[PDB]
């Protein structure tokens, strides 16, 4: 309208709707699923931790054996080669 | 009367440490790889003056979470430290003072061999850390200097000449 | 107000139209931190699948070689039988 | 030199396919337990009628990632499948009939034994599954049923007995 009156009221009654239906409807419509993300990725984070963890740990066991079997062939090394001189 | 020598092989990720240990035990390019995840074993039997000798490489992992927990198991009884970066990665090169600080921090004894080897030297065009730079490096800190390619496996220094000479420096006690 | 009047009606209007862009802006600032929350969560699930992947790919060659190692045993121990029945 | 029997436990994720497997080859319940990835294995030599028999028992996933393309090897050269549900999880129980149905889709003979154990019957004040409904499922399936507890072995059926009774009649080839 090149000059507004007061039937252009319309737009009220035509914007107070609109914008209800998102704005505060809406935002707790996306803090829903925000916060559902969030869980989502706390969980998969978390997961990633217990698997590289228990990864790591079967490492460390394998590397705690190897030095062990290494040390025991040492210590075999070393009594042949104590026999060696007697 | 086989006896083992553990050899521990450091360095920043994706300087290829994983391609050098299966290059020298498996005697071929690995056709992938992923990252390394706590430690990997390569043993590959040789046999120098007649006695046969266990050459046990330790690929360790380069990322802090994935060694975590295992310095400690790393550098529990080594008889060698191989410190590798990446010829066309200066970063992976100015890297090599904070694992050296790590090694002296946590060896056990002060007669472990330490050397210092350059990767992906068949990448010519891409090389970022000039042979002068590294040597300086190597010399004043008493480790011989190796620039070498696990994918092109006789450039340069070969390889196989790398830990071959390792291995009979330790069997004889040689400086 | 007992009896609403024309300033009322309009301090009402003002103090409502600030609260909108107020929640507007706070909804604006949440719908693309949900992309980049998004974002993670598939990075992180990704890590996830390589991690477990890289797992069953290993258990896979570990059982294939055990059933292997059996069978040899199986054909092992059946090449004694035969080279007793001489 | 000694025969191997193959025996593959099947059963949904946290029935105690682990704590019994375990229990039968180490003679303890374990400290803790992790969701199997793939498979576990574990040993133990026995003596049957004169023989030295190694039991080989294949502790299997039950999660569906944790067993995607494993199932080929779960079933090849099976001497044995033991399926297990929770005696306190109706649900677990109710799983059987498609945990059967991959068990006939990939056996390659028809004369291999299937056995049925509901675990942790020691959690009496919570059980799900009265023993008449697993019996007559156990029956119309040609299966013997075991209730047992990898906790407390020596609870009505003792876990020991369970093994090395299948074992028996593999060794024995009998009903
Ligand atoms: N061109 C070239 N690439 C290499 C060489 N060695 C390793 N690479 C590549 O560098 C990447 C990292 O290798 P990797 O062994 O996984 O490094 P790591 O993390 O130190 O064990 C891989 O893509 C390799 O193919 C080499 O000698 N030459
Ligand atoms: N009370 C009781 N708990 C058990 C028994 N067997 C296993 N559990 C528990 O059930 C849970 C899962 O056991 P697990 O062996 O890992 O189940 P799986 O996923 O089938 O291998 C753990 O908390 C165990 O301690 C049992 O005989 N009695
Ligand atoms: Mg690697
Ligand atoms: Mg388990």
């Amino acid at each position: 309208m090149l000059e507004t009156n007061c039937l252009d009221l319309r737009t009220k009654l035509q914007d107070l709707e609109v914008a209800n239906q998102t704005l505060k409807d809406e935002y707790d419509a996306l803090q829903i699923t925000f916060t559902a993300l969030e869980e989502k990725l706390r969980k998969t984070t978390e997961e990633n931790q217990e698997l590289v963890t228990r990864w790591m740990a079967e490492k460390a066991q394998e590397a705690n054996r190897l030095n062990a079997e290494n040390e025991k062939d040492s210590r075999r090394r070393q009594a042949r080669l104590q026999k060696e001189l007697a | 009367r086989s006896r083992i020598f553990k050899i521990i092989v450091i360095g920043d990720s994706n300087v290829g440490k994983t391609c050098l240990t299966y290059r020298f035990c498996a005697g071929r390019f690995p056709d992938r790889t992923e990252a390394t995840i706590g430690v990997d074993f390569r043993e590959r039997a040789v046999e120098i003056d007649g006695e046969r000798i266990k050459i046990q490489l330790w690929d360790t992992a380069g990322q802090e979470r994935f060694r975590k927990s295992m310095v400690q198991h790393y550098y529990r009884n080594v008889h060698a430290v191989v410190f590798v970066y990446d010829m066309t990665n200066m970063a992976s090169f100015h890297s090599l003072p904070s694992w050296i600080e790590e090694c002296k921090q946590h060896l056990l004894a002060n007669d472990i061999p330490r050397i210092l080897v350059g990767n992906k030297c068949d990448l010519r065009s891409a090389i970022q850390v000039p042979t002068d730079l590294a040597q300086k490096f190597a010399d004043t800190h008493s480790m011989p200097l190796f620039e070498t390619s696990a994918k092109n496996p006789n450039d340069n220094d070969h390889v196989e000449a790398i830990f071959m000479t390792l291995a009979h420096k330790l069997k004889s006690h040689k400086p």
